[PDB]
RNA sequence: CGGCCCGAGGCGGCGGGGGCGACGGGCGGAACUUAAGCAUAUCAGUACGCCCCGGAGGAGAAACCAACCGGGAUUCCCCGUAGCGGCGAGCGACGCGGGAGGAGCCCGCCCCGAAGGCGCGCUGUGGGCGCCGCGAGGGGGCCCGAGGGCCCCGCCCGAGAGGGUGCAAGCCCCGUACGGCGGGCGAGUAGCGCUGCUUGAGCGUGCAGCGCGAAGGGAGGCGCGGCCCUUCCAAGGCUAAAUACGCCCCGGGACCGAUAGCGGACCAAGUAGCGCGAGCGAACGGUGAAAAGGACGCCCGGCCGCUCAAAAGACCUGAACCCGGCCGGCGCCGGCCCGCCGGCCCCGUCUCGAAACACGGACCGAGGAGCCA
RNA sequence: GGCCCCGGGGGCGAAGGCGGCGCGCAGGCCCCGCCGGACCGGCCUCUGGUGCAGAUCUCGGCAGCAGUAGCGCUACUCCGCGCCCCGGAGGACUGAGGGGGAGACGGGUUCCGCGGCGCCUGCAUCUGGCCGCGGGUGACUCGGGCCUAAGCGGCGGGUGAAG
RNA sequence: GAACGCCCCGCCGGCGGAUGCCUCGGCCCGGGCGGCGACGAAGAGCGCGGCGGAGCGCGAGACGCGGUGCGGACCCGCCCGCCCCGAGAAGCACCGACCCUCGAACGCAGCGCGCCCGGCGCCGCCGCCUCGGCGCCC
């Protein structure tokens, strides 16, 4: 009875929703994230899986901020504001 | 649950509320011939996790 | 021979420019010859075509004049009044059978104040060419 | 009771923290593997873990190399054996020479003492490429559903790069060539003894812990003691260039062409789906020039037939294996016109020896293994 | 990369597919008929991810077997146009540790009304937890928020190359 | 005998998706560039369209708002709207704003609560206010 009949005492949840990456991964009676590592300040990233890095890095979400800088440096008119300042 | 949290509701009253069909006249607008919305779900084959 | 190099020859790319044109540029590309007499008049080769113009069409197995009731910017196609997909019925209504713009030459042109001036922007930059040369 | 010294709470202005599959700097640090075993050795001062910058970083103006009829800070490129090693397997710098690039300076100490950045400071401040726009030149005849086809005659060319257009277009349309705008010299140090790591560095290449601890000192690829010679000044600091590189944008190619090429060419791929979790992770491209995406009628889904060059009708072409209806007949080789006679075990493989009661193999398609440095 | 004598073959029909002659010892090549509907080569020189029957090969399709093996919980019947749905009448079952009435956890709209049968409901269906369209959970007194349990964090600092 | 099965003398149908041709995609090399953040980043959640699921985009000013230039007839369905010598649809470039919850994440907690009526986190540097000491002195 190690088998089918161990499977019908589930009745607990492990893992809830993570407050900074959203996934379910957090313990709930640990209190950590098994998948960004919050309560950490920093981010849980490792060099041994490239593919879980790249599914959650710069890039995969909006950029917002980080856009709008890049097109007014490239194009727009940021170089000429960093002269009149560093005068 | 009877008995839950107001985060977890939150959530599952977005899953509820996204499960849904394309509208006919948008398959009329975009020119679409799939036609069938495969992130539906139904809740006897589901596991959503929140 | 090409010697620009910030210009692809590049055939993938070519045709990846023809589509996902923005829509200034599919206008642009929607040109037809001027006939013979508005080329006298107005001193220019091609113009864009626009609704409310009257067009010989020729080359094609619906040769005929009309007017320009529709663009359809996307297809870069026109459709014109009186050339129709040959129908079911006796009753039923028209359908256009849709025109490419260079199967075409313009006949007469619709004209407002911005059909003006665009012709007269573009006879002064092509006197600078023919100073130039 | 004030001063100075050493602390405490609050308030104001300013700064720090996190983020990246590369390149760069600092630490900790394997094992598989090779040695035809295996301990030293090798793999490798690599994987991986932690910390820290920048557009580059690091390094840098000799306590240098040399042994010459001498050079002269750092980095990068071309070029080539001293040596280390169960002296086995393996491992391994550099100067001279040719080039890219080239740039030099400071503080402490000493002199003057507030001459200063003045609520501080005499326990020492201050001086010695991208944005715009014009843009040439072809007709007539047969034919087709449609002329970018065929026949015959021409024009443009600083433009015959190319893309589109109902079928192979310099001249049907966008472009392409030719141009304008912004433009007096450093002490718990150096060194030494013992111990651990590291190096080609070998009676020590570089580092470190602990004990000891200098005054003129350091170096000269074999130790110790003595005498010379040659050549430099550690224990404090700054510095451009030549060099390296992902994401992202731009151009190019004797590269792949939908089981290939990225896992990912498909309005919704790190998606749907699976795992308590760390994590794992698909399949699916193509009607036609135009949706013209299916008339009218007859029976109660079918028939007839309409659009179209064509149903190409849910879609290009449409092979094999396998199957249903009509028609004909009753395994390979050889002779004869033709069902008789004659010959014929199941291939691939290991093996002295296979038809083997030795193993693999229902069938069919597509992919599938000596290339490169 | 070249040549193909007024500049190689093509909607007067390319490549591919299905049958049928010929040529070559052979690998293979060439032609014709039908299909298909837009591209393809012979000779010289150059290049390589360059030839399949097998690997308990990989991925996809698929045959015989074969209309075969197979479809605990006592039970349904008559009539209503009648389905295992609904109604009436009869016959039975669960048997108060219930096939009853309700909560905790887990699920997440499965709840309700109207419509419907394309999918599912391993037989059927007019049924339905299935599909379409509308709706739906109201607190001073019930619970959560508060208290503390076993525990777990924090603490001038301490230690470690850091984390 | 017939039938079943098998071969094909030929003519048609199924099932399946190979082959051929096609390609808004990959891969390789080269050149640029090297531009984030407490002025709240990267990332996550939730919400926003007249009829609106996914993805893109945006933030209660939400499928966008303004300003300067350019452009000049459309806006994939159904509607709306625009139309003219300027009256102004598609599109483009720069600039100014708006910018919900969580996150380095900042009153405590993570969805519940406070102290105070402006507000209310930690470290560091420079100043300043108010102070302690049987430290050295007076
Ligand atoms: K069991
Ligand atoms: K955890
Ligand atoms: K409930
Ligand atoms: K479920
Ligand atoms: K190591
Ligand atoms: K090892
Ligand atoms: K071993
Ligand atoms: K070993
Ligand atoms: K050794
Ligand atoms: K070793
Ligand atoms: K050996
Ligand atoms: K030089
Ligand atoms: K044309
Ligand atoms: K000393
Ligand atoms: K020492
Ligand atoms: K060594
Ligand atoms: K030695
Ligand atoms: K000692
Ligand atoms: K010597
Ligand atoms: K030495
Ligand atoms: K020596
Ligand atoms: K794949
Ligand atoms: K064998
Ligand atoms: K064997
Ligand atoms: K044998
Ligand atoms: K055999
Ligand atoms: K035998
Ligand atoms: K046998
Ligand atoms: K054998
Ligand atoms: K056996
Ligand atoms: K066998
Ligand atoms: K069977
Ligand atoms: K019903
Ligand atoms: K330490
Ligand atoms: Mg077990
Ligand atoms: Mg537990
Ligand atoms: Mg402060
Ligand atoms: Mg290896
Ligand atoms: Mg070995
Ligand atoms: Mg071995
Ligand atoms: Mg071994
Ligand atoms: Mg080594
Ligand atoms: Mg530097
Ligand atoms: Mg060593
Ligand atoms: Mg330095
Ligand atoms: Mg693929
Ligand atoms: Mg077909
Ligand atoms: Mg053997
Ligand atoms: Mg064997
Ligand atoms: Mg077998
Ligand atoms: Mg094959
Ligand atoms: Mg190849
Ligand atoms: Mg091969
Ligand atoms: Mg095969
Ligand atoms: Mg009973
Ligand atoms: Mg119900
Ligand atoms: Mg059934
Ligand atoms: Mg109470
Ligand atoms: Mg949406
Ligand atoms: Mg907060």
């Amino acid at each position: 009875s190690k088998g089918t009949a161990s499977f019908g005492k589930r009745h607990t949840r492990i893992h809830g929703s993570c407050r900074r990456c959203g996934k379910h991964s957090f313990h709930l009676q640990k209190h950590e994230c098994a998948s960004c590592g919050y309560p950490s300040a920093k981010m849980r990233r490792y060099n041994w899986s490239y593919k879980s890095l790249r599914r959650r890095t710069q890039g995969t979400g909006s950029m917002s901020h980080m856009r709008k800088v890049y097109r007014a440096y490239n194009s727009g008119t940021l170089k000429a504001n960093a002269r009149k300042y560093l005068a | 649950t009877a008995n839950k949290t107001l985060s977890r509701k939150l959530r599952l009253a977005k899953k509820t509320k996204t499960n849904k069909n394309i509208p006919r006249w948008v398959i009329a607008k975009d020119h679409l011939k799939k036609t069938w919305n495969y992130k539906r779900h139904h809740w006897r084959r589901s596991h959503l996790k929140l | 021979m090409k010697l620009n190099s910030a210009v692809t020859a590049s055939r993938r790319k070519c045709r990846k420019a023809y589509f996902t044109a923005n829509a200034e540029t599919r206008a642009k590309m929607m040109s037809s010859r001027l006939s013979k007499e508005l080329r006298a008049e107005h001193k220019i080769k091609t113009m864009p075509i626009r609704r409310g113009d009257i067009v010989e069409i020729f080359t094609g197995g619906h040769k005929g004049t009309g007017k320009v009731v529709e663009v359809r910017r996307r297809d870069y196609k026109i459709c014109v009044e009186g050339i129709n997909q040959k129908a079911r019925n006796p009753e039923a209504k028209p359908v256009p059978y849709p025109i490419h713009p260079s199967n075409c030459i313009i006949k007469e042109l619709y004209m407002n104040g911005s059909r003006y001036r665009a012709i007269k922007r573009r006879q002064e930059r092509n006197a600078e060419r023919l100073a130039r040369i």
